[PDB]
């Protein structure tokens, strides 16, 4: 009789199991039940601390009321700028809570653009190196001599030959938040607006994100255009050491430059970067069709023969269509002996480039 | 009404979007049948 | 027989007790349900679990419990019908298309070739290389190590041929067009657009 | 020219070689060439330019695998640095570190050294905040037993 | 031409979608834009923002005209007395 007892015994156990799961059931329930008693707050910004116990808090879509705080919370959390939660009758803050927008176009983070994928850039590299790496690494050296940090770096030179891709390196070197200028949230020359683009330019960046930043229209302002210059001076001319603003700006050609910007601490460095090396454009070669499945042998040289007055996404876009006429013929690899005719064809008046075609 | 959310075909439920008032899920009164009631359609919904 | 009565009475009473609380749970849970749902985005979830729900009347609440769903099964920007008055979650909502939005999808599917196009031949290779190419290859861009482009942009004179070339190539195409326009992305009501 | 001797000459010859400009070196080589140049420098005592050449060397590379050498230089060289100076605190956690270290900890001795110098220091360190905090941490270790005149 | 052109952001392109729609619900419609000029200026951005609603009920109507979704039996009249200041996009001859 043991093995029907132990059956019967199994089914119990079975049956004990899907109790202690409807126990689970029951609880998730009444849980449930409780949370229906619970009401929402409404979510609102404190504009300013009026007293010990007063505050002014105005709903996201609504109205601004003058409320005070529930009991057991810290007043400090209370700033100016806190998100809270009034509670919807009595409009007590219950509690505070952490914080699209124009700043969807200002962030441009580095991402993870290292050392090696830069080439050629050994004189340039160094060059940035002894230029930024003090006020990163020590800045207590500048306090020893006793002068302000320098700050207009200006690391002149063609676009596309990969001056952002140095300052990722370097950033990702110190691994430092590189804020490159998006213009939103960022634009202080800008006339539209006056001082609360300078608000925007200083808090967003410095401030909130460390340090580390950068500027677009690379040539733009480099080069009412008056009265835009001098207000451009005022923007840039020398603010507090504390918060780091460091224009590393990177102006497309030379002409584009006027005196009112040479002086130090206004534009000190003048970083500048000539048309590739023949050897660096082989380097940047080499790295950009690392990534592409090249089966075989590939003699670089050649195809350095013919690139000749290129810059760095040309080269890039090089690799992309030799991967594209891949495609097109059907060649998981991409050798060399086509490197020679598409380096034949990626020359003419809009540098022919993707006429490039043969390649793999 | 925006669209037909369909439950189970016997309790389907109804999004329906009230100009700019807001938008809700709402069932058919009694009155009117749901075949009458397409997606996409203007209705006359109660204020309360 | 001890065990076998004994125990059988035991979990039967208990799972019988139980079973009739579920009921009475639920059946309180779901005369508490009810209609309207306002519908509400949530913002986002955070833990103290809790959840920010922005209601279609555009009004932001924030709600220390979440309801009557699990917050597991929910992410930022879902649809969830919540109560007009205590602005609780009440449901989960499948994903909800406005009416242009759904009139925006091709159905008719055109009937213009690329041969219709006269004089633009490079441009249709690169628009075929770079919009069907990476649609009905896929992989072959993934063994070679390179990545297609996301988007292209097709500028030009007007009457150069653009709008034709997107016909073309939704004609000769078995992908699902979208049509849409610039301007009919504009609407008064804010965050409609 | 140091075996030579010439310590200053010396000193002022690797002076000049710029560690950090060589990329291509090798972590550990560069650091090892780094505290050679705290030694020469606090050989020729030039303790300005050994704490900016201090500031020149990174605290993280000594949590890696065999950098136990060059850890326990390093600090022997900042040690002798701080008792030039005199920051008492600063010897202190210098040489708490130096206790911290695997190898030292294994060495019955060696260990028992760096307690003593640790306790001493924080003893000498003039009293503060951050000495009291020092003090009740050391205090509360069970490898001051091994010591019973530096723990009473 | 008043109609066209309402307080609203983006109320003008919804007017012209609707015009449009009743036109096709009717069979062969005719339609004229009297005095053009007033909604069909010349799109730009250098004024640091310009009329946008209008350029935008104007870009709706070009959209409208010709392009995807195929305009139908409508064909479409345009008067003005001033017409080097019209869009180069709607005198294009595949709307007028
Ligand atoms: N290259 C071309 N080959 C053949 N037909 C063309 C070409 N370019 C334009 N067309 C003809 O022009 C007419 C209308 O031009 P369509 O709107 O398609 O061009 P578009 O350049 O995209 O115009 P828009 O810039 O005004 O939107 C169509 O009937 C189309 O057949
Ligand atoms: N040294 C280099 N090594 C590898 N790729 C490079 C190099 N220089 C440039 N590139 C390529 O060229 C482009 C450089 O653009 P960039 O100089 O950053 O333009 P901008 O400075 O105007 O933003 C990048 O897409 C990058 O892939
Ligand atoms: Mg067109």
């Amino acid at each position: 009789k043991l093995l029907e007892h132990k059956e019967i015994d199994g089914r119990l156990k079975e049956l004990r199991e899907q109790l202690k799961e409807l126990t689970k059931q029951y609880e998730k329930s009444e849980n449930d039940l409780k949370a229906l008693q619970s009401v929402g707050q409404i979510v609102g910004e404190v504009l300013k601390q009026l007293t010990e116990e007063k505050f002014i808090v105005k709903a996201t879509n609504g109205p601004r009321y003058v409320v005070g705080c529930r009991r057991q919370l810290d007043k400090s959390k209370l700033k100016p700028g806190t998100r809270v939660a009034l509670d919807m009758t009595t409009l007590t803050i219950m509690r505070y809570l952490p914080r699209p927008l124009v700043y969807n176009m200002s962030h441009e983070d580095p991402g993870n653009v290292s050392y090696s994928e830069i080439g050629g850039l050994s004189e340039q590299i160094r060059e940035l190196r002894e230029v930024i790496e003090l006020p990163l690494t020590n800045p207590e050296l500048f306090q020893r001599v006793g002068i302000i940090p320098p700050k207009g770096c200006l690391l002149y030179g063609p676009p596309g030959t990969g001056k952002t891709l140095l300052a990722r390196a370097v950033a990702s070197q110190l691994d430092c938040n590189f804020l490159k200028v998006v213009s939103s949230s960022i634009v202080d020359k800008y006339i539209g607006e006056s001082a609360r683009l300078i608000r925007e330019m200083f808090n967003y960046a410095r401030d909130h994100q460390p340090c580390i930043i950068f500027m677009d229209e690379i040539d733009a302002i480099g080069g009412e255009i008056q009265r835009t210059l001098m207000e451009l001076l005022n923007q840039m001319d020398g603010f507090d050491t504390l918060h780091r603003v460091k224009m590393i700006m990177a102006t497309n050609r030379p002409d584009t430059l006027d005196p009112a910007l040479l002086r130090p601490g206004r534009l000190d460095r003048k970083i500048h970067i000539d048309l590739p090396n023949e050897q660096a454009r082989l380097d940047i070669l080499k790295i950009h069709a690392g990534p592409i499945t090249k089966h075989g042998e590939i003699d670089y040289e050649a195809i350095v023969k013919l690139s000749d007055g290129f810059n760095g996404a040309d080269l890039r876009n090089v690799c992309t269509e030799a991967g594209m006429f891949a495609i097109r013929a059907d060649h998981d690899f991409v050798v060399q002996e086509d490197f020679m005719k598409a380096v034949r064809k990626v020359a003419d008046s809009k540098k022919l480039e993707s006429k490039l075609d043969y390649k793999p | 009404c925006t669209k037909i959310i369909n439950a189970d075909s016997e309790d389907p439920k109804y999004i329906i979007n009230v100009k700019q008032f807001a938008k809700f899920v709402v069932d058919l009164s009694d009155q009117v049948a749901p075949t009458d009631i397409e997606e996409g359609m203007r209705v006359g919904v109660d204020r309360n | 027989i001890k065990i076998m009565k004994s125990e059988v009475l035991r979990v039967t009473h208990e799972l019988q007790a139980m079973k009739d609380k579920i009921k009475e749970n639920s059946e309180k849970i779901k005369v508490n349900k009810t209609l309207p749902y306002l519908v509400s985005n949530v913002i986002e979830l955070l833990d103290v679990k809790c959840a920010v729900i922005k209601t279609s009347t555009r009004q932001t609440y924030f709600l220390p419990v979440i309801g009557l769903v699990d917050a597991e099964k929910l992410k930022p920007g879902d649809l969830v019908g919540v109560n007009k008055d205590s602005y609780l979650i009440l449901e989960t909502l499948p994903t909800e298309y406005d009416s242009r939005v759904k009139a925006m999808e091709v159905d008719e599917r055109p009937t213009e070739q690329y041969s219709d196009i006269g004089g633009l031949d490079k441009q249709i290779q690169e628009l075929v290389e770079a919009i069907v190419l990476p649609m009905n290859h896929k992989e072959k861009f993934e063994n070679l190590g390179i990545q297609p482009p996301k988007g292209v942009l097709m500028y030009g004179p007007p009457g150069t041929g653009k709008t034709l070339l997107a016909r073309a190539c939704a004609a000769q195409t078995k992908a699902t067009f979208l049509k849409l326009a610039g301007p009919q992305l504009v609407q008064m009501f804010i965050g409609d657009g | 020219k140091e075996q030579n001797g010439d310590v200053k000459e010396a000193a002022s010859i690797l002076q000049e070689l710029q560690v950090e400009t060589y990329g291509s070196m090798e972590k550990k080589e560069r650091v090892e060439f780094i505290l050679e140049q705290m030694r020469l420098c606090l050989a020729v005592k030039d303790y300005i330019r050994t704490q900016i050449i201090s500031k020149k060397i990174n605290t993280k590379f000594f949590q890696e695998e065999n950098t136990e050498k060059l850890k326990l230089k390093y600090y022997n060289l900042m040690i002798q640095l701080d008792q030039h100076e005199g920051s008492y605190l600063s010897i202190c956690k210098h040489y708490r570190a130096i206790y911290d270290t695997p190898c030292i900890q294994a060495e019955s001795e060696k260990w028992q050294q760096a307690l003593k110098s640790v306790v001493l220091y924080v003893i000498l360190a003039p009293f503060d905040n951050e000495q009291s905090d020092l003090v009740h941490r050391i205090s509360g270790d069970k490898k001051l037993e091994e010591i019973p005149k530096y723990k009473d | 031409g008043s109609e066209l052109v309402q307080k609203y952001v983006g109320e003008g392109a919804r007017m012209v979608r609707e015009l449009f729609e009743m036109a096709r619900t009717k069979k062969a419609c005719l339609i004229f834009f009297d005095e053009i000029d007033a909604i069909g200026g010349a799109r730009f951005d250098d004024g640091a923002g310009g009329d946008n609603e209008v350029q935008r009920t104007m870009l709706e109507l070009i959209n409208q005209l010709d392009g995807f979704d195929p305009r139908g039996n409508i064909k479409v009249l345009m008067a003005t007395n001033r017409p080097d200041t019209l869009d180069p996009a709607l005198m294009r001859p595949g709307r007028l």
